[PDB]
C-alpha cells in the first residue's frame, strides 16, 4: 500500500489520445538526452513498453520546509505535501525541471546532480479525501509541482513539460524493498 | 481600447514590484522578456504608464553593454521638445 | 462551472467511491410527492391545451 | 487565538468525563441522527493538521538554536 524512500516507480500518466485511450510513461533516456520523452505503455500485447527507462526512485523525501534547510547546508513513506527527490533507474540523474522551453513553461529532465531545488519535486493530491501529511498510496493519482520553477509536472499535447497547468500522474510502483537474492523483473 | 494594454502595464508593473526568494525572480524572468515593449511604447509616442512599467520591471527584475541597447530614452528627449500638452506631463514619468 | 458529469466507463480512478447518505422520511416524501405531483398537473396542463383551440381532463 | 480550541475541546472532554460509555459512543456516531458524524476522526483531524504546524514551525527554528 504505501510508497516510501527507496521505491522505484514508474510517473506514469492518462492521456486519451486517439479518441481514449493511450496511457503513457514518463521516461528521460539519460545518457544523450536530458530531456524526457513520454513513453506509452497501453499497447501491452502490441509494442511493448521501454520500461526500463521508465523507472525512478525516491531517493528521498521531506516536507516542504524541510527541504528548505539542508538546501541551506530508514525507508520513510511518503506523505503528501512533502518534496521528493526523484532518480531515475538508468542514468541516475535526478530528475529536475531544467531551465529550458520548447512556449512559455520549462522542460522537464534529467540532473546530474541531487542539489538545487529543481531535481526535488513536492507532491499535490488532485482529490480532496486525500490530506496534506497523510501517507501517499499505491496507484493514487497526484500531481507533482517542481520546487523550483513553482511548476506543475505537465502532459503537454505531445512531451512532457513543467507547466503552469496541472495535470494527474500515477506513481505506480515497480518495486519496493525486493529480498536479497531472488530474481525479480525489470533486472538485466 | 487600450485599457487592455493598461492592464498588462498594470500586471508587469505589479510584477515588477517583486524582488528563499531568489527563486521568484526566476519566477519573473520565466515572464529580458520584455525589452521590446520599451521600444515600441517608444515608437507609440497613453505612453508613459505602459512603458513606465516595463522600466519599473526591468529595474527590479534586472551587463552595461546591455544598458547601451536600451537607448530609447533619446525618443523622450525627443517628447521633451514637444512642450513648446498631455505629452508634456509624459516626460516627468519619465525623468523618474 | 460545477457540472462534473458522470457516464459509465471502463476504470474510474480511486476517488469515484460514493459513500451513501440517508435522505429524511419528511423529505423523500416530499420528493414522491413531487412526482406524483408533477405527474398530475402536467396532464392536467396538457388536457388544458386540448380545448385552448377548440371551442365545443382530470379534475 | 487557542483560547476557543481550548474550551471547545475542553468541551468534548467534559462531555466524556465520568467515563461515560454511552456518549462516547453516541460522539462516535450518534446512531438516532439521520447523519452519523464522528467527532473523534475530526479531532484527530485537527491534531494531525495541529502537529503539521508545530513540526513546520519546528522547521522554523531547527535551524537557529535559540
Amino acid at each position: 500500500q504505501f510508497l516510501r524512500t527507496d521505491d522505484e516507480v514508474v510517473l506514469q500518466c492518462s492521456a486519451t489520445v486517439l479518441k481514449e485511450q493511450l496511457k503513457l510513461c514518463l521516461a528521460a533516456e539519460g545518457f544523450g538526452n536530458r530531456l524526457c520523452f513520454l513513453e506509452p505503455t497501453s499497447n501491452a500485447q502490441n509494442v511493448p513498453p521501454d520500461l526500463a527507462i521508465c523507472c525512478f526512485t525516491l531517493e528521498q523525501s521531506l516536507s516542504v520546509r524541510a527541504l528548505q534547510e539542508m538546501l541551506a547546508n530508514g525507508h520513510r513513506t511518503l506523505l503528501y505535501g512533502h518534496a521528493i527527490l526523484l532518480r531515475h533507474a538508468h542514468s541516475r540523474m535526478y530528475l529536475s525541471c531544467l531551465t529550458t522551453s520548447r512556449k512559455l513553461a520549462f522542460d522537464v529532465g534529467l540532473q546530474e546532480d541531487a542539489t538545487g531545488e529543481a531535481c526535488w519535486w513536492t507532491m499535490h493530491p488532485a482529490s480532496k479525501q486525500r490530506s496534506e501529511g497523510e501517507k501517499v498510496r499505491v496507484g493514487d493519482d497526484l500531481i507533482l509541482v517542481s520546487v523550483s520553477s513553482e511548476r506543475y509536472l505537465h502532459l503537454s499535447t505531445l512531451q512532457v513539460d513543467a507547466s503552469f497547468m496541472q495535470t494527474l500522474w500515477n506513481m505506480n510502483p515497480i518495486c519496493s524493498c525486493c529480498e536479497e537474492g531472488y530474481v525479480t523483473g525489470g533486472h538485466v | 481600447g487600450h485599457a487592455i494594454m493598461s492592464f498588462y502595464a498594470a500586471l508587469i508593473d505589479l510584477l515588477g514590484r517583486c524582488a528563499e526568494a531568489l527563486r521568484i525572480r526566476a519566477i519573473l524572468r520565466s515572464l529580458l522578456d520584455d525589452l521590446v515593449g520599451i521600444i515600441s511604447l517608444p515608437l507609440q509616442i497613453f505612453v508613459p504608464d505602459h512603458k513606465a512599467s516595463m522600466v519599473l520591471f526591468l529595474d527590479r527584475v534586472y551587463n552595461q553593454d546591455f544598458l547601451l541597447h536600451v537607448l530609447v530614452g533619446f525618443l523622450p528627449d525627443m517628447r521633451a521638445a514637444a512642450s513648446l500638452t498631455e505629452m508634456a506631463l509624459a516626460l516627468n514619468r519619465y525623468l523618474c | 462551472v460545477l457540472k462534473k458529469k458522470a457516464i459509465l466507463h471502463q476504470e474510474g480512478h480511486m476517488d469515484d467511491a460514493l459513500f451513501l447518505t440517508r435522505c429524511q422520511q419528511e423529505e423523500s416524501q416530499a420528493a414522491r410527492m413531487i412526482h406524483s405531483t408533477a405527474g398530475l398537473y402536467n396532464q392536467f396542463i396538457k388536457g388544458l391545451d386540448s380545448f385552448s383551440g377548440k371551442p365545443r381532463l382530470p379534475i | 487565538d487557542d483560547e476557543f480550541t481550548q474550551d471547545l475541546f475542553r468541551f468534548l472532554q467534559l462531555l466524556c468525563e465520568g467515563h461515560n460509555n454511552d456518549f462516547q459512543n453516541y460522539l462516535r456516531t450518534q446512531t438516532g441522527n439521520t447523519t452519523t458524524i464522528n467527532i473523534i476522526i475530526c479531532t484527530v483531524d485537527y491534531l494531525l493538521r495541529l502537529q503539521e504546524s508545530i513540526s513546520d514551525f519546528y522547521w522554523y527554528y531547527s535551524g537557529k538554536d535559540v
